[PDB]
């Protein structure tokens, strides 16, 4: 299954002298009267970057080392290939990276986050090969190294099935795993399969929409051209006209500022749950009920895509139940018998 | 960080008093004293919208990092109760390595988790096998894994090094050696046909 | 408001290109006034038929129609324009800001510091060009580090051996590949306590 979560949104800085008096000393000595608002919003947008970056760092960084896989492919029967780096494009990108990933001067200025694109699917890698070569051990101490199938059968036991189980299904084990790997990439490339994730994009792109257009109204002034006022009235008239402007453009600031301190939390909220995530779902195996999909959590992978996560959760579910006569207990000699680990059942002989 | 920003937000609060707003004055009773009731009370409803903007939004501010610390102190809550009165299983939900225990500490406006932890210091190497052959019967480890330094094949714990003969004790049967891939050919002890024997 | 800085980057001023010249243009007749020889590739303060502004002209592939004068971006801002006297298309582009921020170390080290124009050319403007604008005062270095000071877009600074500021494309950590195989297994044999 797969699961996607937001980690940060786009890194907005507003110049509010460019955005409110645009070219007027006049202007911008009436602003000075209204006090510290500019520096106030500067530093809330400042702070929302800030965070922004460590949404980021907390959710990927956190491997010690950038693992990587062996040239030898040969994992007990298992592909890989859909989820690790394609090693022939020139941005290392798995397939299912390259589907996720191909799914305004008016002070206004967008700051590069730290961690470039290549960097996360740096960290990505390294996560995806620690897991496959060494399980859960390299999220805890020193990577220590196992064959895939000993790891699987660990997981198996994990959710309370036999290990022998895994060791004489393992050829059709991996056979769905792959087939359920080919449906997810398949899945992808049909399917709004990306949700809140283009819910926060276009809630940002909306706000900067809406700030930009505040700045064409009027406010009641005669003009919303600042200049147009300058050279048609006189002082005495013009400042009263450019303070009932200034103070519309700076409540449309306050308001932005205030929405995206609001997002900056949710989105906060949602890096520290992927962060879980990534720490309790792909550096180990989870008993949490349905918080690593539907079914008993076996593993995850992680995945980049914009300004998010993805988890491909691999998950086992009971196929084909059969009836069975059961009893609480058994008696031989007097004597009552519990199962210590298992049920008493009967076909009815 | 959270100190500082309640800090400068009454800074700015209590700075942005000697702000005009566009009126002639910051002090009110200068505006009272220097203009007739007519003109003092436009000057007066001026200075009256603008501290009363500060006010508000200071309040939102508020209200919004209000709802971040009980975020915080709802996951601090959590920590304690999974943390300290109890010993956790979640990956790194408790510090690096595996959760031993933790102590909790009080600190301004804030709490300190002491969590001890246990970290696999010293790795070696060594061969392993799914399973092992006795008599054409698969032998699975109930609790741990084969593992050869190249001569002979023991039972060790996952998480610590320790060898152990390999038994009909420490090992349960299932199926046999025509399905386990990678499974080898080695002997498991009895320890029954000793004393049989004796 | 500190005679003391601490390590890091901080946002202190707004660099903001200065018009060279004005432009005044009318059509071939007399536009009720005189006009001016037409400069391309610079901030100028243009005026073409009353319709004023401030901005760098350039040859734009844009297609008017007969009777299209003016050009309008999706904010509904003069975005281009057609010259009255030669009937061709001239974008105009907002003249080249930023903000400018200091990348210092603290200052209990050392009172030497860098300074980063934020997206922007500093042709414009120990040159650095980088995808979050220009840095100027730091030594680009091959080698990489871990992140002390961030600059953005993989870029982070750091007081480095004499001693100046560096720029240099931070590492992700140590690479460490798995000695991976189908019958291998690492096992502890000691262990640590660690709070």
């Amino acid at each position: 299954t797969t699961e996607i979560l937001p980690v940060s949104m786009t890194k907005t800085s507003v110049d509010c002298t460019m955005y409110i008096c645009g070219d007027s000393t006049e202007c911008s000595n009436l602003l000075l009267q209204y006090g510290s608002f500019c520096t106030q919003l500067n530093r809330a947008l400042t702070g929302i970057a800030v965070e922004q970056d460590k949404n980021t760092q907390e959710v990927f960084a956190q491997v010690k080392q950038i693992y990587k896989t062996p040239p030898i492919k040969d994992f007990g029967g298992f592909n890989f290939s859909q989820i690790l780096p394609d090693p022939s494009k020139p941005s290392k990108r798995s397939p299912i990276e390259d589907l996720l990933f191909n799914k305004k001067f008016n002070g206004l200025t967008v700051l590069p986050p730290l961690l470039t694109d290549e960097m996360i699917a740096q960290y990505t890698s390294a996560l995806l090969a620690g897991t496959i070569t060494s399980g859960w051990t390299f999220g805890a101490g020193p990577a220590l190294q196992i064959p895939f199938p000993m790891q699987m059968a660990y997981r198996f036991n994990g959710i309370g099935v036999t290990q022998n189980v895994l060791y004489e299904n393992q050829k059709l084990i991996a056979n769905q795993f792959n087939s359920a790997i080919g449906k997810i990439q398949d899945s992808l490339s049909s399917t709004s399969a990306l949700g809140k994730l283009q819910d926060v994009v276009n809630q940002n792109a909306q706000a900067l929409n809406t700030l930009v257009k505040q700045l064409s109204s009027n406010f009641g002034a005669i003009s919303s051209v600042l200049n147009d006022i300058l050279s048609r009235l006189d002082p005495p008239e013009a400042e009263v006209q450019i303070d009932r402007l200034i103070t519309g453009r700076l409540q449309s600031l306050q308001t932005y500022v205030t929405q995206q301190l609001i997002r900056a939390a949710e989105i906060r909220a949602s890096a520290n749950l992927a962060a879980t995530k990534m720490s309790e779902c792909v550096l180990g195996q989870s008993k949490r009920v349905d918080f690593c999909g539907k079914g008993y959590h076996l593993m995850s992978f992680p995945q980049s895509a914009p300004h998010g996560v993805v988890f491909l959760h691999v998950t086992y579910v009971p196929a084909q139940e059969k009836n069975f006569t059961t009893a609480p207990a058994i008696c031989h000699d007097g004597k009552a018998h519990f199962p210590r680990e298992g049920v008493f059942v009967s076909n009815g002989t | 960080d959270v100190v500082n920003q309640n800090a400068q937000a009454l800074n700015t609060l209590v700075k942005q008093l000697s702000s005009n707003f566009g009126a002639i004055s910051s002090v009110l009773n200068d505006i009272l004293s220097r203009l007739d009731p007519p003109e003092a009370e436009v000057q007066i409803d001026r200075l009256i919208t603008g501290r009363l903007q500060s006010l508000q939004t200071y309040v939102t501010q508020q209200l919004i990092r209000a709802a971040e610390i009980r975020a915080s102190a709802n996951l601090a809550a959590t920590k304690m109760s999974e943390c300290v009165l109890g010993q956790s299983k979640r990956v790194d939900f408790c510090g690096k390595g595996y959760h031993l225990m933790s102590f909790p500490q009080s600190a301004p406006h804030g709490v300190v988790f002491l969590h001890v932890t246990y970290v696999p210091a010293q790795e070696k190497n060594f061969t392993t096998a799914p399973a092992i052959c006795h008599d054409g019967k698969a032998h699975f480890p109930r609790e741990g894994v084969f593992v050869s330094n190249g001569t002979h094949w023991f039972v060790t714990q996952r998480n610590f090094y320790e060898p152990q003969i390999i038994t009909t004790d420490n090992t349960f049967v299932s199926g046999n050696c025509d399905v386990v891939i990678g499974i080898v050919n080695n002997t498991v002890y009895d320890p029954l046909q000793p004393e049989l024997d004796s | 408001k500190s005679f003391t800085v601490e390590k890091g980057i901080y946002q202190t001023s707004n660099f903001r290109v200065q018009p060279t010249e004005s432009i005044v243009r009318f059509p071939n007749g007399s536009g009720s006034g005189s006009s001016t020889n037409l400069v391309k590739n610079k901030c100028v303060n243009f005026n073409f038929n009353g319709l004023t502004g401030t901005g760098v002209l350039t040859e734009s592939n844009k297609k008017f129609l007969p009777f299209q004068q003016f050009g309008r971006d999706i904010a509904d801002t003069t975005d281009a324009v057609r010259d009255p006297q030669t009937l061709e298309i001239l974008d105009i582009t907002p003249c080249s800001f930023g903000g400018v921020s200091v990348i210092t170390p603290g200052t209990n080290t050392s009172n030497q510091v860098a300074v980063l124009y934020q997206d922007v050319n500093c042709t414009e403007v120990n040159v650095f060009q980088t995808r979050a604008g220009c840095l100027i005062g730091a030594e680009h270095v091959n080698n990489s580090y871990e992140c002390d000071i961030p600059i953005g877009a993989g870029i982070c600074a750091s007081y480095q051996t004499s001693q100046s500021i560096i720029a240099y494309t931070m590492s992700l950590g140590a690479e460490n590949s798995v000695a991976y195989s189908n019958n291998s297994i690492a096992i502890p044999t000691n262990f640590t306590i660690s709070v």
